[PDB]
């Protein structure tokens, strides 16, 4: 028993409660990190859907409550810090078709995304993959030949082959298919159908973690 | 030839009820140590053991002892049937808790968590309890041997014999068709279901793996349930059953208890990993 | 911080008045309400407490079911309803706030309090030593009071709290649990004790002194403050 | 070019003549610090129930 | 005037370095610690388990009384916690929730909070109005905070994630002293006793000894051979110990300027995420990256004892001023105190 410290724990139980209800609202809501090689491709993502080291970005769509996580700013090795992202529900990684002509970029997104892709820590977490620039790609196509920075591509010089070639190349770094699945997507400047296939990959990303905290998928 | 038949059923009844001891005790170890296992699933797969741990720990001792005989209190007897019910009807309701929450976290996308709160999680299960409970105890207050003639209201003493103290067109009118056939036909339209829209989701390979899965999970639950309910039903339709074959049906009966922990805690993935380092460790 | 009460006046004997009291300047609903009321002669006197969060409300048994104790914390102010007060119950009325925590300041600060006048054992007594000793400028004074039982607690926590009412405000926290004193007040005041008997020092007396010196123990809920030491200058 | 060279230069030359202490010397004192405070140390030395405050 | 000439003098500094440290060692601390009675098993038991955080905790620091400590997890929230009754003091909203470093002020009037997001925040916890306020919001910093601790009501000192140290004017918020000598991310600081000195790990796997009032760095260590994620003064402020994620843990003595002995196990492969010692020095408490956390005999390098008691990556590890318990946090958002 105690005279003062009753009321301690009062307050403390409060606390507690204040705590739980704290820690339910976040868990409402779910949280994405956006990474991806050049700040362009992620600066039209980030406006295009929107209500220092980190910015955190908020977005209501479809009754569903998105936190959007830029870390492009810390410019510090990613590993010793990678690990606090271990949670996310997805990971955006944005990335502009083409670099394939700009000064070898190609191989630097696609050693990024193979990093990311097979890290330890994100080894359950899917990535959604934005090609961003499909206009600028397509113009650049007619231009140069794609085969510029795959010396193993042969085809026609058309948009179309050359998007999904490079889509096949940039989800061919996956090491874990059996875990992860890759959402990619070719966007530029757009309507809504880019948050609209953020909302249905997340929508598809809960599903399948609950199917599998179920023992289903 | 009829002692064997009997002294086997009673050692086949007592090695289901030890396994399923075991198993329950190890799926409720292996969720009760790891904090991770708190999730809202984990708590209808407790609630699942749970029940298979009653099972095993009360009707199987219980079982033996009615097919034993006795010449206690005619009440004693229906109270002892009332509770081997209780538990299997208990273990059916928390399988059907199972499987209406795999339902809810398909039809409800993201809703499923706003929705599958703590408290309701805890009010469903109470309340699938409480069901149970009550269609178990049904023989209690006036639903028993007493209601076919007026000699058995005038015999106290009598036999310990499933067939002499609990009334068969109950066991089969209203348990079998109203807790084992429409929460079976239930299921099996929700998993129908849950298929159909894992195919549309999907496509958008796996699907042997997710018929697979949802498969042996409603064939076990037959396996152990329609064989016995018909065996009741023939018997109550002026049938023949030798005593093997009733017994078999018994025990198909029974192993549901220690058959659910490996169908639906061992397919759980972080189940699985969590289960293997502590066997590797333990 | 401010706390300015209202719902004083003249009443009946056997009606009924509601004191409400406005709190601003800090976070109301984190602290504990309690009421103390001072006769026109007579010293302090616990009326009743709520908690941070409207639970675990306590009544003194002078006024257990006769008064209610209610707080609106979305509209920040508290409410002292007295059902049938007696005539007795003639008193001026503070509204004080408490925190509890370790190393809290609970009872730090004291409203301006309203004057409420009716027309015509098992509780620590802290039996004073003396209600009035004579003082200089410069000199030392020593208050000291006696309690039922040590307060002691098994913890080390002596719950001994002193109080100075100055001629014309209300009560002010000098020093808490016999060790701490409040913050905004002078260093010079030294409050000691060993459980029984306590000694209140009051080194490099001031003009600012003078006032009543009263005692509350905080080891039950039932408060019981002492009959005041007042100071002549 | 000096802006991360010189100064590297700088700074290895002022560690370079820092003084000195044996080894051996360093050594024991650590271990005649560690004996003197062994009592004071209730993680090292066992501490009663009673003392401890962490106790049930 | 050119390269060529600056890369060889400065070869030839460090080679001259070099021969003073071998000329001026004599002898192992093994030899010399044999003569000393071995501390044997040290059972450690479980007296408190708190269970308030919700995330991954991160850092946590011992107030000056022992009893009151405050915690930091990535769910956004500063509990203050009664170590005695394990009674939340305080709950502070945090306005980043991606910290990973706070620090409790020896008079225990603020608290410090830091991490992905480069502005600190200084909360002020004795408040005349009782709730919890940023007193300051240090945004000098370019990287992300790692560790920073308290050198008075008005100096602090906080480590980020590029190559660089501060110290800190909480009354003004301007840096008084920038150290930029190191040359990877500097993961942990530790004050010494005597608030003159500090040492800083970085990843450059080096550990180097810079001055709260002159600036310039003494003493520089590469004795690890990789990233330094943990730092502790011995309780003399004569000696520290450093702790790496290649499960390697390095004891450096200021006046020897060479590690002393290491501790590491053939068994023991992963890193070390905090280092802490105690009262007497002679006890070396080390968080792995693996559920446990052993006790290494500061003279004798054996394991004492392992507190095996979390399921998840221990990421904090502090005892107290008295030397009475230890707190040891884990990924798994629960803090036990051990003793
Ligand atoms: C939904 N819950 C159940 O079905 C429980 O009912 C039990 N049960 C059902 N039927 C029987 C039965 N048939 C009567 C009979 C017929 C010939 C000879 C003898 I001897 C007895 N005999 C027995 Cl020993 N148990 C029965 C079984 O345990 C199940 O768990």
């Amino acid at each position: 028993l105690s005279a003062e410290d009753k009321a301690a724990v009062e307050r403390s139980k409060m606390i507690d409660r204040n705590l739980r209800e704290d820690g339910e609202k976040a868990a409402r809501e779910v949280k994405l990190l956006l990474l991806g090689a050049g700040e362009s491709g992620k600066s039209t993502i980030v406006k295009q859907m929107k209500i220092t080291g980190i910015v955190e970005t908020h977005f209501t769509f479809k009754d569903l409550h998105f936190k959007m996580f830029d870390v492009g700013a810390q410019r510090s090795e990613r590993k010793k810090w990678i690990h606090c992202f271990e949670g996310v529900t997805a990971i955006i990684f944005c990335v502009a078709l083409s670099d394939y002509d700009l000064v070898n970029r190609m191989h630097e997104s696609m050693k990024l995304f193979d990093s990311i892709c097979n890290n330890k820590w994100f080894t359950d977490t899917s990535i959604i993959l934005f090609l961003n620039k499909k206009d600028l790609f397509e113009e650049k196509i007619k231009k140069s030949p794609l085969t510029i920075c795959y010396p193993e591509y042969a085809g026609s010089n058309t948009y179309e082959e050359a998007a999904a070639y490079i889509q096949c190349q940039f989800e061919d770094l996956n090491k874990r298919k059996d875990t992860k699945e890759i959402y990619t997507h070719f966007t530029c400047s757009t309507d809504t159908k880019n948050v609209q296939f953020v909302f249905d990959a997340v929508t598809d990303v809960i599903i399948k973690n609950n199917l599998k905290d179920c023992g289903l998928f | 030839a009829l002692s064997l038949a009997n002294v086997t059923y009673i050692t086949m009844e007592i090695f289901i009820g030890l396994c399923a001891i075991v198993g329950n005790v190890l799926v409720i170890c292996v969720v009760k140590l790891n904090p991770s296992l708190q999730t809202t699933t984990f708590y209808f797969i407790v609630s699942l053991a749970l029940a298979d741990i009653a099972v095993g720990v009360l009707v199987m001792p219980l079982a033996i002892v009615v097919s034993l005989g006795i010449t206690i209190h005619f009440y004693s007897c229906l109270f002892m049937t009332c509770l081997l019910l209780i538990f299997t009807h208990a273990s059916i309701m928390s399988l059907l808790a199972i499987a209406v929450d795999r339902y809810l976290r398909v039809k409800l996308t993201v809703r499923y968590k706003r929705v599958t709160t703590h408290r309701r999680i805890w009010l469903a299960l109470g309340l699938c309890w409480l069901v149970s409970f009550l269609v178990g105890l049904t023989p209690m207050f006036g639903w028993n041997m007493k209601l076919t003639s007026e000699y058995h209201r005038n015999v106290t003493f009598l036999s310990c014999q499933f067939v002499s103290v609990m009334r068969m067109d109950y066991m089969v009118y209203f348990s079998f068709l109203t807790w084992i056939f429409i929460p079976l036909v239930v299921m099996c339209a929700i998993y129908l279901d849950i298929f159909y829209i894992i195919r549309n989701k999907l496509s958008l390979g796996r699907e042997f793996k997710t018929a697979k899965s949802l498969f042996l999970v409603l064939f076990l639950f037959a396996l152990s349930w329609l064989p016995l309910s018909i065996i009741n039903c023939i018997i109550y339709f002026n049938g023949e059953v030798p005593q093997l074959v009733l017994y078999m049906g018994i025990l198909l009966s029974h192993a549901n208890s220690m058959m659910n922990p490996i169908v639906y805690a061992y397919k759980i993935k972080k189940f699985k990993e969590t289960y293997l380092l502590i066997l590797k460790a333990c | 911080v401010q706390l300015v009460e209202s719902g004083g006046g003249l009443v009946q004997p056997g009606g009924s008045r509601k004191l409400s009291c406005s709190a601003s300047g800090f976070a109301f609903s984190s602290f504990g309400m309690h009421w103390v009321r001072q006769a026109p002669e007579k010293g302090l006197e616990w009326v009743a407490y709520i908690s941070s969060g409207s639970g675990t409300i306590y009544y003194a048994d002078t006024v257990k079911g006769r008064f209610t104790i209610s707080r609106d914390d979305p509209k920040n102010t508290l409410f002292l309803q007295m059902t049938s007060l007696r005539s007795e119950d003639t008193a001026m009325y503070y509204c004080v706030r408490s925190i509890y925590y370790y190393g809290s300041s609970p009872f730090d600060f004291w409203g301006q309090g309203t004057t409420l006048t009716v027309s015509a054992s098992a509780d620590i007594v802290m039996t004073q030593a003396t209600s009035s000793v004579p003082v200089t400028p410069g000199e030392s004074v020593s208050i000291s009071c006696r309690s039922s039982k040590s307060l002691l607690h098994s913890n080390g926590n002596t719950y001994l709290y002193w109080f100075l009412q100055r001629p014309g405000q209300s009560p002010q926290l000098l020093i808490y649990r016999m060790s701490n004193l409040a913050s905004g007040v002078p260093d010079r005041f030294s409050g000691s004790g060993s459980g029984t008997a306590f000694t209140l020092t009051i080194s490099r007396l001031e003009a600012e002194d003078v006032g009543v010196y009263y005692c509350m123990q905080h080891l039950e809920y039932p408060l019981t403050f002492g009959a005041g030491t007042k100071l002549e200058l | 070019s000096i802006a991360q060279a010189r100064k590297l230069v700088e700074q290895l030359k002022m560690e370079a003549n820092i003084d000195r202490i044996k080894v051996s010397k360093a050594a024991a004192d650590l271990m005649a610090y560690c004996e003197a405070h062994a009592k004071e140390d209730p993680l090292l030395t066992p501490v009663p129930a009673s003392e401890n405050p962490f106790r049930e | 005037s050119e390269l060529d000439q600056l890369r060889q003098e400065a070869e030839q500094l460090k080679n001259q370095i070099r021969d003073a440290r071998k000329a001026c060692a004599d002898a192992t601390l093994s030899q010399i610690t044999n003569n000393i009675d071995p501390v044997g098993r040290i059972q450690m038991r479980t007296r408190r388990t708190l269970r308030g955080h919700l995330a991954k905790i991160y850092a946590m620091h011992w107030g000056t009384d022992s009893r009151l400590l405050v915690s930091a997890s990535q769910d956004g929230k500063l509990i203050i916690w009664d170590s005695y009754t394990t009674n939340k003091v305080h709950a502070i909203p945090l306005r980043s929730s991606w910290v990973m470093t706070c620090a409790y002020a020896p008079s225990g009037n603020y608290v410090a909070c830091g991490g992905l997001d480069n502005i600190c925040s200084i909360y002020n916890l004795k408040t005349r109005e009782g709730n919890v306020r940023v007193s300051r919001e240090l945004a000098g910093h370019t990287g992300y905070l790692s560790c920073c601790r308290f050198l008075d009501d008005n100096q602090i000192v906080t480590s980020s994630g590029d190559t660089t140290c501060a110290l800190w004017d909480i009354e003004t918020g301007q840096q008084t002293t920038t150290f930029t000598g190191h040359t990877g991310d500097v993961m942990s600081l530790s004050l010494a006793p005597d608030t003159r000195l500090f040492v800083s790990g970085a990843c450059d796997a080096s550990a180097k000894l810079w001055d709260v009032r002159e600036g310039m760095c003494r003493q520089t260590f590469t004795g690890h051979e990789s990233d330094i994620n943990a730092i502790c003064f011995f309780p003399n402020g004569n000696a520290f110990a450093t702790g790496s994620d290649d499960a390697t843990c390095r004891l450096f003595d200021l006046r020897a300027d060479q590690e002393l002995m290491t501790y590491s196990h053939d068994n023991i492969i992963c890193g070390i995420t905090s280092v802490s010692f105690s009262k007497s020095g002679r006890l070396l408490l080390a968080g792995y990256d693996d559920f446990n956390c052993n006790v290494w005999d500061a003279l004798k390098a054996d394991r004492a004892g392992v507190l095996a008691g979390h399921d998840n990556r221990v990421s904090c590890l502090g005892v107290t001023d008295d030397g009475m318990a230890v707190a040891t946090g884990s990924w798994d958002s629960f803090l036990k105190i051990w003793n």
